[PDB]
């Protein structure tokens, strides 16, 4: 991935036209690397948003409503 | 208060010192301040810990 990157940045020095075969496997291997570093946030609840008598929030936890920040 | 006594004969106490008065004190004063202090971030704080307790 870097050195197909390096190359699309670098042939412009000789003026070369990249050939569509090296754009795809730049491209493909682009991918792959964006792929391997993907993380997906999670989202939290708000804050006030209120937690239900079936958690127990009398001496399970004292959580009346979710933190939902940090 | 506190006083002494003389022994004579004859009770003459003409020339000898009779009991001073003097009167003594005892201050109190304050001290220093009991101080405990914390800080924090209130969302961690009330992630398992509600009223502050």
């Amino acid at each position: 991935a870097v050195g197909y990157q390096l190359l699309l940045r670098m042939l412009s020095d000789y003026s070369l036209e990249p050939t569509p075969q090296v754009l795809s496997n730049a491209q493909r291997s682009y991918d792959a690397l964006m792929t391997d570093t993907l993380v997906v946030p999670s989202m939290r609840r708000r804050g006030d948003f209120p937690v239900g008598q079936g958690n127990k929030y009398d001496v399970f936890t004292s959580d009346r409503y979710y933190p939902g920040d940090l | 208060h506190q006083f002494s006594s003389l022994r004579t004969p004859t009770g003459d106490i003409s020339g000898q010192n009779k009991n001073n008065l003097i009167s003594g004190k005892a201050t109190g004063r304050v001290g220093n301040y009991i101080t405990v202090a914390v800080e924090y971030q209130q969302l961690e704080e009330a992630i398992k810990l509600n009223q502050l307790e």
